[PDB]
């Protein structure tokens, strides 16, 4: 579910779907 | 250590007179405190041969 | 991430703002408002504990300037998609739940008690139908720093605190590697720090250099983007952007083009992977010390790039106007050949200590020469030449190339301060390798100093010949309760040698909850653990127990982590298998070439007469009460004596016990202070007569 | 009953103050033969013999007060203490 | 470093450079410092071959806070600290620093090389309790070593019909031999052949029939290897010690040898046991993992348990009978309960091998309740307002806790960091304070010739047992010169009028049956200034007589302060004992007999009411104490604190009634100067002991002395003082 | 009972790079000591070959871009930093490397001296744009162990030359594995298990062989005192 | 290559049996590669000879005391096994100790047959009371090292033959430190402090020398692989 187009796949153990995304920081 | 202001006006006032016999004193003097090494009983050592 | 934490700062001191000393210590506390709002773990160590924050992940400030932080309501039971943002007063009306409770993929509520947290900072059960609102994530009460600490529902609050704020002293290495375990938040804080260029439309890239990069965007229209490379940061660090794209290639909109400093393909990267072992060796590593290898020094592992900066001007004067160039009064030639025609050193030239950076030449008045002076002016034919001698020069302690020179002339229309004609500003490059004294840390607030770094032939090696390249105490883990770092240890191995869950006969019962894609790695893959969601323990004892063999066909660590090591001096196994695994190692900006200081005789305070300076010579080291009462507790009365006069503040005694070092006789006899003198006749201006006075009462002239 | 001592814990500490009454006393006495040595040294060259040198042979560039020390554990010197 | 090294000692070495004729001229020389010309490393190393340097680590807290070491060039920018001077630096090497200082006149050389040698630091001034011993990881390395396990590779075993008994080595040598091929584990019991190790006394006594052993003299051990290995290390002729080295055994010894020893000796067998502790720490196997970590296995069920107990608690205040304080206090309590019994199962459920157990109990570093937290419960925490949360955690560090725990967690490690600069600036005010207070306190005389003395209970006899040594009387009376010769119940004389108080002393008058000795105390000096050195006593860095000069004010005052840091928390932490040495109003404000009789109390729901009719006769004292306190246990023949303040017994005047804190004005109006130095200098060390600090009784006789040191005048009469 | 055989040493390959020596019988308790030995003289006193500095026209510090080549000097001076050359000389010896164009520029690209090879030619140093050209001159020099960069910082040399960390060590991997034989006969030894990989510079046979050279005239010093 | 400083060793004498051996300078890190490897081949590669069994015609078993000596058979067995011997024959060659009478046996009581010899004829054995003897029957073999006796449990079927941990070594104890040594700016070269303590039969320096003869002897396999270039 990478935002970015290109970013690098690394699986994350997330257990829980988060339904919103981080906002600009 | 407090009210600096108040005792100096007190010890003016009561032309007050300390000895040099403490180590705060003689810190800030310059003087070798009276302890230790200092006392002259033990400053006072005469060695020869 | 130091930079995008201080934009996110929240400080509660400050002009219109209460101070350390009049605020009480009951608001430095934590109260069960911030939940969502201000980061309670992210806060300062020193005396500003308490008054400077942080926002969390998802909070967004109202209009009128009260936090808001998201919620997605519960209409009656079934958990709704869309969110609502509630300021503290609604939130405290209502019924809020977490986020890690457990809900039925159609909303439903499986616990008929949902643990809820509601007004006063209660927190209790409830049936499941009162909940009215619910979270988004289990990472809504961290901050950004503190979100990307793997296996923080491990650490104590205050090895935390201490991990996050270690995170935002790590310097940028030369060469930078993406962590193999960290949470998600990696890409996300590199994207927007704004320290890598990221698309802004999507196009074809046609020609890609170190310096620039242009991308032909779909509509006929190029752009080109200038990476900005060795640049110094604000604190003498240096930001590089690397191009990371191949010419012909289509990239997206948004799409990370350059990596920045401390990024490894666009995601922070702060710090490499090094392979740990856990254990006492030798004393070395006693007490925080930390042992490293040889092969991190030879391999540039934590090699780092400071660049320096000096700059002087020449401002016109009553007596004349200073000027640069390169003839400079009765100095060598050699030491002058560096400097070019117009006075200042060459690019390129390796500059050291105390060298000449650019000579100028001040205007002189008049002084009469002192005799042997004059005489050999006379004698050699050297003219007086009354001009002064103030050429900058690399300070005490400053080494490196000459990178780059930077002048700005009145003449050439440049606006410089008034009275100013020339300023030229030269920026001198160092190449830092880590040595003793220098300190790292992990990612879970564990500091140390390199005690020593043994050669390559002397770490414990593992069956295979792999030497460890750190070793870590274990005697400070437990003490301080930070296992996360040991969690973390183990899933880095796990990571780089890969794993293989079986499943032939059926997902084991450990691996029931893994993701589908979870179940198979290749060596040195990436994996990452959310806060507060994550792997939990029986997802690591199952994983230990599945990694993948060597190119030689072996398995190195058991199913409880731990291998049989070698010593490296001995040559003979330890008797007992020890923890190993890959752990991520930053390098902090506290570096022991600043630490150093050393003073004999420098420049001495006008008004106070006491020893002072800069850093060409390092000021002396204040000699406080507490230390004046240690000496006293002692009985050493003369030590006491000679540092409160003879080199504090006897300005004859200075000269003379000088002399005295320099030649053969002894110390003489200290003097009165300067700091008694300047009291006495600061007293006496108030109309005090102060008079010292002898037995007798005679007064004693001083 | 010990392995040598080396570096500035030679001559041995408890063996000087058998000596001295107490260490407040013996480091006057040291300091004040250091000086007396070093004054001798420094009239070497040319001078009147009034302050007589090291009494047990010193060593390559051996130091005044570690002369001192080491000529006061071989009962070689008197001292006499003031008040 | 070579680079700070060069440029301190600057000076020396362009002097010796010029003398050397490597320069013609001191300019030259400074010139070739400047540039460090590679002439200058070999007259920098020969320059400071014997000068000490003071090394300083800010904030200096106590006497031990300056050393003065031999310097040594090294490589690095780096000082490099031994490891046993870190307890008295209490420095970490975490990026922490500390200065380097140089002195320069042969005075301020003897005195760095005399006073302040760190080789003769070993003992604390404060207790007299070594401060330069084997302290974290070599303890490990230590107790691994000197353990025994059994059932181990080539112990002794007994001989067996045709096969001889196996285990029995004619020398220390084979027995290393033996290890070195694998046939043979450290620690295990072996019957070796010693010879150059005195026996235990026991054995002394047996074998040579207390003769006496000399070296050469073979006698039979029963022990471990371990244990031979560890006693080589020790000063010959020490008897041999057979005994595991917990790290309070490791204390027993050290401070024997240095009662019984020279200095000398002890500083090298210090450095022997500091590199064979650290040699076998690497070896002992000690690492941490999830395996090692384990879980209790029945922490449900308890759980279980007792949040069903808390439901109940719950549900009877949801029917109304209770409010929130008792709701709060009931689980409160039972969550309590719960983390002990926890905390029980997860003990029992240890083996002895893992390496946080070995950590834990060898005295290493650590204690239970950190173990506990990390795999057991980390229970219920601490609010912002103080109070504890009725909610605990029931999740370990280990399983990893939720995000309400952890938020609700974070609240005590916050008032932690906040309330630490605040306890470190009190102890620094009460340090300089005292040390003010103090500035006039030194050895001016050898001795005074008094008669008075302070009378300080040995060892009460109890009425079934022959005798049970104080507690205390490590502080009390451990270093103290004795007033008045202690007379057996016959003319004998255990010990002479004058012989400082030890160990061997104390044994001898502990064996004679006396329980009662009255020693010299400086609290009753006659010396008009300063205090003579025969009544302050044996020192305590030192061991021997203080010596007169020094200076016993500022060194009672920094023992006094140095333990401000760490004494954590009417408050019995640091405000009590400042408001104790401030002689303020005590808040409990206890009433006290005034006179001593009958007491006939009535009982005043709102305020107490408390009446004594006096026996020998007069009136009634009546105190208005308010009733929302709890009695103190009152002086009764039983002295059992559970027993309640019955109506109509008898007290002793001046024996406080009511609990809380007697104020020392009323206490010295109606006792006496004594009896309130007693009660000051008692309260001090109680609540200086309820953390675990010990600081000898002297240290504060000091301050004691100087604060009760003045005479209030009523009527002038005759004199000029108003 | 005297162990009648004497220990013998025997290579077996396992790959061009890598091989294994079996040394046995050897006395009980003694191959863990040798194999550490023989590792420890291995990692660290192997005479090698590596490039000493280099020097790119119109570069004057390594702290800069050269136009047309996608990384800057830093980038191939650490890609460089893996180029392994086995150097016959025993001076210093200069290399040419004269690349234009587009294309990728690899070891391969190199043109060294007699006496010099390159043993990865596949090995990739910098990438170059059709813009811009790469001209690097860098001297290899033989020696032992790890010497800095310092080295040529004080020889005094023209502002072009960039001194580059020295690595002259061909081993690359050293590992061993004993195997007792202990039994309650008195016929009790030891097997040794010697594995060593080498950067392909060196064969592993001539790396044991130098090291066994070096420790025997160590040891000589011991047997000379009889 | 070349060594920039050339090691040397100096003996130091401690006792006629003790030594103290120094060599210095040496490169970083060759200390322990030296110090280690030397200890171990003098305590385990110099050839000696030692008793291996002992009988007792007086005794049918080891549980008991041997009637007419003070000394436990135990204590017995100890006090022989420190025996220093030196044989010059390969096979076990057996010794035999007869005594009659009060008095006390000392080493220098037994009869050796040829080539065998016994270094410490003042050593004590037992004493013995009024009308007591003891025949004991103690064989000598060659070897090195140290090796049990439990391994050597296993001998043939005899009736009173008690098996003993024979020490096959002239040395008995080695210890070695290491040092830094400042030769130049390095001041990071090693100095080994290697301590041995020897038997009577061999001093520590022959000791030592027949150290290096066989580790010497034993890196020639490798040396004699190729002929390559390196330092001296
Ligand atoms: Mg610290
Ligand atoms: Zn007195």
């Amino acid at each position: 579910n990478n935002s970015v187009p290109g970013a690098p796949n690394r699986v994350s153990f997330a257990k829980l779907r988060e339904p919103l995304e981080v906002p600009g920081l | 250590f407090q009210e600096t202001t108040r005792v100096l006006t007190d010890a003016a006032i009561n032309c007050r007179s300390d000895k040099l016999n403490g180590l705060k004193e003689n810190v800030i003097i310059g003087k070798l405190i009276p302890a230790g090494t200092g006392i002259n009983r033990y400053r006072n050592i005469a060695v020869q041969p | 991430l130091s930079g995008l934490t201080h934009k996110r700062r929240l400080s509660a001191l400050g002009p219109g703002g209460l101070s350390r000393e009049r605020a009480g210590l009951e608001v430095r506390d934590v109260h069960p408002s911030h939940y969502g709002r201000m980061c309670p773990i992210e806060t300062p160590e020193g005396p500003n504990i308490g008054l400077i924050g942080s926002l969390s992940v998802y909070a967004r400030v109202n209009p009128f300037g009260f936090i808001e932080t998201p919620y997605r309501k519960v209409v009656d039971g079934v958990v709704s998609d869309e969110i609502v943002y509630l300021t503290a007063d609604e939130e405290d009306r209502h019924v809020v739940a977490q986020a890690n409770s457990p809900i039925d993929a159609d909303g439903r509520f499986v616990e008929p008690r949902v643990l809820v947290r509601r007004k006063a900072g209660e927190v209790e059960y409830v049936p499941s139908s009162e909940v009215d609102y619910m979270d988004v994530s289990p990472r809504q009460m961290v901050s950004v720093a503190t979100a990307m600490i793997p296996f923080l529902e491990h650490d104590d609050a205050n090895r935390a605190l201490m991990g996050a704020n270690m995170q935002r002293q790590a310097v940028p290495l030369v060469r930078s590697e993406a962590p193999l375990v960290g949470t998600g938040m990696e890409l996300r804080a590199a994207i927007d720090a704004g320290d890598v260029v990221v698309a802004e439309e999507s196009g074809v890239i046609e020609e890609v250099s170190a310096d620039y990069i242009t991308v032909m965007h779909d509509n006929g229209t190029r752009r080109t983007y200038r990476m900005r490379k060795f640049a110094r940061s604000n604190h003498g660090t240096c930001a590089n952007q690397c191009p990371i794209v191949d010419a012909g290639d289509r990239v997206e909109a948004g799409q990370v083009i350059a990596d920045g400093p401390c990024t490894d393909d666009g995601e922070m990267a702060l710090g490499k992977n090094l392979l740990v072992a856990i254990m006492p060796w030798e004393g070395h590593n006693y007490e925080d010390a930390i042992i490293l290898s040889n092969r991190l020094v030879e391999e540039d592992v934590l090699t780092s790039i400071h660049i320096e900066e000096h700059e002087i001007d020449a401002r016109d004067t009553k007596l004349g106007a200073e000027e640069i160039t390169r003839d400079i009064p009765n100095i060598s030639d050699e030491v002058l050949a560096d400097l070019d025609e117009r006075g200042i050193v060459r690019i390129g030239a390796e500059v050291r200590d105390g060298d000449i950076l650019v000579g100028k030449v001040t205007p002189k008045g008049e002084t009469e020469l002192t005799p042997e002076e004059r005489l050999l002016r006379a004698i050699f034919g050297e003219k007086a030449r009354e001009v002064r001698d103030t050429s900058l020069k690399v300070p005490h302690g400053e080494s490196g190339k000459v990178i780059g020179i930077r002048v700005f002339s009145r003449e050439d229309e440049d606006e410089l301060p008034a009275g100013v004609n020339e300023l030229v500003r030269v920026y001198v490059a160092q190449k830092r390798k880590i040595s003793d004294g220098d300190k790292l840390a992990g990612r879970h607030g564990n500091k140390g100093v390199i005690g020593k770094i043994l050669p390559v032939e002397d770490m414990p090696f593992l069956a295979d010949g792999t030497p460890v390249d750190i070793i870590l105490n274990t005697h400070g883990v437990p003490r301080r309760m930070n296992i996360g770092q040991i969690l973390e240890t183990h899933l880095g191995w796990c990571a780089h040698s890969g794993w293989k869950v079986d499943a032939a006969k059926g997902v084991p019962d450990w691996a029931a909850r893994l993701p589908d894609e979870l179940l198979e790695a290749q060596p040195n893959a990436i994996v990452s653990t959310p806060v507060f969601d994550g792997a939990q323990e029986a997802e690591l004892q199952g994983l230990l127990s599945c990694t993948l063999p060597n190119r030689d066909g072996d398995v190195l660590v058991d199913a409880d982590g731990k291998a049989m090591l070698f010593d490296g001096r001995s040559g003979e196994p330890f008797p007992y298998p020890v923890t190993v695994g890959y752990m991520y190692i930053m390098k902090l900006h506290h570096l022991v070439d600043d630490k150093i200081h050393a003073r004999s005789t420098g420049p001495y305070s006008m008004i106070t007469q006491q020893p002072l300076g800069g850093k060409a010579q390092f000021g002396g080291q204040r000699f406080g009460e507490m230390e004046c009462w240690a000496m006293q507790a002692y009985g050493a009365a003369y030590t006491l004596q000679e540092l409160l006069t003879i080199k504090s503040d006897d300005t004859v005694g200075r000269v003379k016990v000088y002399e005295a070092i320099v030649k053969g006789e002894n110390i003489p006899e200290p003097g009165i202070p300067e700091s008694f003198k300047v009291l006495l006749k600061e007293l006496q201006s108030l109309c005090l007569n102060v008079e010292v006075l002898s037995s007798d009462g005679a007064a004693i002239e001083l | 009953g010990y392995d040598t001592p080396l570096g500035i814990t030679n001559p041995p500490i408890d063996e000087l103050l058998d000596r001295v009454s107490s260490k407040y006393a013996l480091v006057i006495y040291a300091a004040k033969r250091a000086r007396q040595i070093n004054d001798y040294y420094n009239q070497l060259g040319e001078g009147i013999l009034e302050y007589v040198g090291p009494l047990v042979e010193p060593g390559l560039q051996e130091k005044p007060l570690s002369i001192a020390l080491r000529e006061i554990h071989a009962d070689l010197l008197e001292h006499t203490e003031g008040e | 470093p070579k680079l700070m090294a060069l440029e301190l000692f600057k000076p020396f070495v362009m002097k010796r450079l010029v003398d050397l004729n490597h320069a013609q001229n001191i300019k030259s020389a400074k010139r070739m410092v400047e540039r460090q010309r590679p002439q200058v490393w070999d007259v920098l190393e020969e320059v400071i071959a014997e000068h000490p340097v003071l090394l300083n680590r800010a904030p200096t807290l106590h006497r031990l806070g300056i050393q003065a070491f031999e310097p040594m060039l090294v490589e690095g920018k780096a000082i490099q600290l031994h490891p046993l001077v870190c307890e008295a630096f209490n420095a970490d090497f975490d990026g922490d620093q500390m200065a380097v200082h140089l002195p320069l006149s042969a005075e301020a050389q003897a005195e760095a090389r005399i006073l302040m040698l760190s080789s003769n630091n070993i003992l604390s001034p404060a207790s007299g309790r070594p401060l330069a011993m084997p302290r974290l990881d070599m303890v490990t390395g230590l107790y691994y070593l000197t353990t025994e396990v059994p059932g181990d590779t080539g112990e002794y075993q007994p001989a067996s019909g045709d096969h001889p008994e196996t285990g029995v080595y004619s020398s220390p040598a084979e027995a290393i031999m033996a290890a070195d091929r694998g046939v043979l584990s450290v620690r295990a019991k072996i019957k070796v052949r010693l010879t150059q190790l005195r026996p235990p006394v026991e054995i002394e006594a047996e074998l040579f029939g207390h003769s006496g052993w000399q070296p050469g003299d073979a006698w039979m051990a029963e022990t471990t290897l371990g244990r031979v290995m560890f006693n080589e290390l020790l000063p010959l002729g020490y008897p041999f010690v057979n005994k595991q080295m917990h790290k309070k055994v490791q204390a027993a010894i050290i401070n024997d040898l240095a009662e019984r020893y020279p200095m000398i000796v002890v500083a090298q067998t210090v450095d022997k046991l500091k590199d064979a502790g650290f040699y076998w720490a690497t070896r002992s196997g000690v690492t941490v993992s999830m395996a090692d970590v384990l879980v209790p296995p029945r922490k449900k069920e308890i759980l279980d348990h007792y949040e069903e107990r808390a439901d109940k608690v719950e549900k009877q205040f949801q029917r109304g009978a209770l409010n929130h304080d008792e709701r709060n206090e009931a689980l409160v309590e039972i969550w309590k309960e719960a983390t002990d019994e926890v905390g029980q199962a997860l003990r029992e459920h240890y083996p002895d091998d893992n390496p946080i157990i070995t950590i834990v109990d060898s005295g290493a570093t650590g204690n239970f309740t950190q173990t506990r937290t990390l795999a057991g419960m980390k229970g219920l925490v601490t609010n912002p307002k103080g109070e504890f949360i009725p909610r605990p955690v029931k999740s370990s560090f280990r399983e990893g806790l939720t995000v309400l725990e952890y938020f609700i967690n974070t609240h005590g490690a916050r008032k932690g960091l906040a309330d630490t600069a605040l306890r470190t600036a009190d102890s620094g005010y009460l340090t300089r304070r005292l040390v003010d207070v103090s500035q006039d306190v030194i050895v001016r005389e050898h001795d005074c010739q008094t008669e008075r003395g302070i009378v300080v209970e040995l060892a009460e006899r109890a009425p079934d047992g022959t005798l049970i040594r104080d507690p205390y009387i490590e502080t009390s009376a451990y270093a103290r010169t004795l007033g008045t010769d202690a007379v057996d119940e016959a003319g004998n004389v255990i010990v002479e009028r004058g012989q400082d108080l030890g160990d061997p002393e104390i044994d001898a008058l502990l064996a004679a049956g006396i329980t009662q000795v009255k020693v010299r105390s400086v609290l009753t000096c006659a010396t008009s200034t300063g205090v003579c050195a025969t009544c302050y006593g044996r020192s305590m860095a030192t061991g021997k007589l203080v010596d007169i000069g020094e200076a016993v004010g500022i060194v009672a005052a920094q023992s006094i302060g140095e333990p401000g840091t760490q004494l954590t928390m009417i408050t019995g932490g640091l405000p009590r004992v400042q408001e104790l040495f401030e002689a303020r109003v005590p808040r409990g404000k206890a009433p006290i007999a005034d006179v001593t009789g009958r007491v006939r109390l009535e009982d005043g729901e709102r305020f107490y009411k408390i009446t004594i009719v006096p026996d020998d006769g007069g009136e009634e004292v009546v105190y208005d104490k308010i009733s929302k306190r709890q009695r103190l246990r009152v002086f009764k023949h039983e002295d059992g604190s559970e027993r309640v303040l019955s109506d109509g017994d008898h007290v002793e005047v001046g024996q406080q009634l009511m609990e809380g804190s007697a104020d020392p004005h009323e206490v010295l109006r109606v006792q006496g100067p004594r009896e309130v130095q007693i009660h000051l200098v008692r309260e001090v060390q109680e609540v200086y002991r309820a953390q675990g600090v010990s600081i000898h009784d002297k240290h504060i006789e000091v301050i004691v002395r100087q604060m009760l040191r003045r005479v209030t005048i009523i009527d002038s009469g005759s004199t000029e003082f108003l | 009972m005297l162990i009648s055989q004497r220990p013998t040493l025997s290579e077996d390959v396992l790959t061009d790079n890598r091989s294994q020596f079996v040394i046995e019988p050897l006395e009980p308790g003694f191959g863990y000591t040798l194999g550490n030995s023989l590792r420890r003289t291995l990692l660290s006193s192997i005479p090698g070959a590596a490039v000493t500095s280099i020097r790119i026209d119109g570069v004057l510090h390594e702290f800069t871009t050269v136009p047309g080549v996608k990384e800057d000097v830093t980038e191939i001076i650490l890609n460089l930093k893996s180029l392994v050359v086995s150097s016959e000389e025993d001076e210093p010896v200069t290399m040419y490397l004269r690349k234009q164009g587009p294309g990728e520029v690899t070891a391969g690209d190199i043109v060294p001296p007699a006496g010099v090879t390159v043993h990865n030619p596949g090995m990739h140093i910098a990438t170059l744009n059709d813009k811009g050209k790469l001209e690097v001159e860098l001297v290899v020099e033989r020696g032992r162990g790890y010497v800095p960069a310092v080295q040529n910082r004080a020889s005094g040399a023209e502002i072009g030359r960039i001194p580059v960390d020295s690595i002259y060590s061909p081993v690359l991997k050293v590992t061993y594995k004993v195997d007792a034989t202990r039994v309650e006969q008195r016929t009790d030894f030891d097997k040794l298990i010697l594995d060593v990989e080498t950067k392909n510079s060196i064969s592993p046979r001539d790396a044991l062989a130098s090291a066994g050279k070096t420790l025997v005239e160590l040891f000589g010093l011991a047997r000379e005192l009889n």
